[PDB]
């Protein structure tokens, strides 16, 4: 099936200002045809046309000159850009896969907008662990600690268990105050103890900060 | 434009409910009228043709019908999945494309209470003089379980707020999120500190504690 690569990430003051990437995969673009679509959680759905199939373009009436498109047939790659983004053009994109052009088949990756006035900001590392039971209990669930930060993105990793895409984590949820919160709990083997030092942290992303450092049992008896 | 609605905005259904909603307009759109569907974290979905053109790579389960001012669409088959939102949309050259208010189809197997777990809370709430409490609500259904917050086992007027979650078929029920905030001179004087849950499903009053030294 046809496959596509999508891109980008904007945060910016009001009015901002981005170019993005869209490659489809599989197949020359010269025959099909393909639009953006706006994801918004709680605002909702919206999305895009093109030309030649469908003609001209879609955009909203004040986004009409804040947003522009091109193409790039031979590269076969799509690319958006915008120059003014809008106070409330705060949003994650997709692109659609078309077949009969006006109803979209298959998706991408993603594009995130970001116009806050909050500024960059980090948190720090709490890891959780359970009671003293672990030394012959053969599994059980871990935890993490990390709120209050700037953008969702928020990476937990362990070297014990399963691979890293098994951390219970994924992008937090934004209020009013513009703040983030979210937890991580793992459930990795007991028995690597013994065998692999434990390492935790936080790999936040707008978080301008690189301290690594290992893990050590509680150790109660001390 | 237009204005576009839907009959009913939300519905509660079954494994196997032959589903049955309409969407109506005030002005025919002749053909191009699209109903879709939306599945939360995931892609929409283009559901029909015309008014019953079926195509590649749906089951046969569906029938859409209507005409003149009125659509409809009923579904023979509901697999447990089928809980989802669904929009309706018509097509035109006319750039702008309007989206008709949401039919928030449910699937419903009982009236459940909610379940009990908790985790520490992080140090962030110790250091800045805001007690909170953490108690995770999980597996129930329907929504409506009302949560309240009594402290020693103490009715007060509010100190709760809710933000549930989503179907999750690993469980067949709903979850929620809350928060609470109080002053630090409230954590003295109490000594034990759990939540409490107002649920059509309950047949007794609740009331949990637990251990601090567990896990």
């Amino acid at each position: 099936e046809v496959q596509l690569v999508e891109s980008g990430g904007g945060l910016i003051q009001p009015g901002g200002s981005l170019r993005l990437s869209c490659a489809a995969s599989g197949i020359t673009v010269s025959s099909n045809y393909m639009s953006w679509v706006r994801q918004a959680p709680g605002k909702g759905l919206e999305w895009v046309s093109v030309i030649y199939a469908g003609g001209s373009t879609f955009y909203a009436d004040s986004v009409k000159g804040r947003f522009t498109i091109s193409r790039d047939n031979s590269k076969n790659t799509l690319y958006l850009q915008m120059s003014s983004l809008r106070v409330e053009d705060t949003a994650v994109y997709y692109c659609a896969r078309d077949l009969d052009y006006y109803g979209m088949d298959v998706w991408g990756r993603g594009t995130t907008v970001t116009v806050s006035s909050a500024s960059t900001k980090g948190p720090s590392v709490f890891p959780l662990a359970p009671s003293s039971k672990s030394t012959s209990g053969g599994t059980a669930a871990l935890g993490c600690l990390v709120k209050d930060y700037f953008p969702e993105p928020v990476t937990v990793s362990w070297n014990s268990g399963a691979l890293t895409s098994g951390v219970h984590t994924f992008p937090a949820v934004l209020q009013s105050s513009g703040l983030y919160s979210l937890s991580s709990v793992v459930t990795v083997p007991s028995s690597s103890l013994g065998t692999q030092t434990y390492i935790c942290n936080v790999n936040h992303k707008p978080s301008n900060t690189k301290v690594d450092k290992r893990v050590e049992p509680k150790s109660c008896d001390k | 434009a237009i204005q576009l609605t839907q009959s009913p905005s939300s519905l509660s259904a079954s494994v196997g409910d032959r589903v049955t909603i309409t969407c109506r307009a005030s002005q025919g759109i002749s053909t191009y009228l699209a109903w879709y569907q939306q599945k939360p974290g995931k892609a929409p979905k283009l559901l029909i043709y015309g008014a019953s053109t079926l195509q590649s790579g749906v089951p046969s389960r569906f029938s859409g019908s209507g005409s003149g001012t009125d659509f409809t669409l009923t579904i023979s088959s509901l697999q447990p999945e089928d809980f989802a939102a669904y929009y309706c949309q018509q097509v035109n050259s006319y750039p702008p494309i309007t989206f008709g208010p949401g039919t928030k189809v449910d699937i419903k197997r009982t009236v459940a209470a909610p379940s009990v777990f908790i985790f520490p809370p992080s140090d962030e709430q110790l250091k800045s003089g805001t007690a909170s409490v953490v108690c995770l609500l999980n597996n129930f259904y329907p929504r409506e379980a009302k949560v309240q917050w009594k402290v020693d086992n103490a009715l007060q007027s509010g100190n709760s707020q809710e933000s549930v979650t989503e179907q999750d078929s690993k469980d067949s029920t709903y979850s929620l999120s809350s928060t609470l905030t109080l002053s630090k001179a409230d954590y003295e004087k109490h000594k034990v500190y759990a939540c409490e849950v107002t649920h059509q499903g309950l047949s007794s009053p609740v009331t949990k504690s637990f251990n601090r030294g567990e896990c």
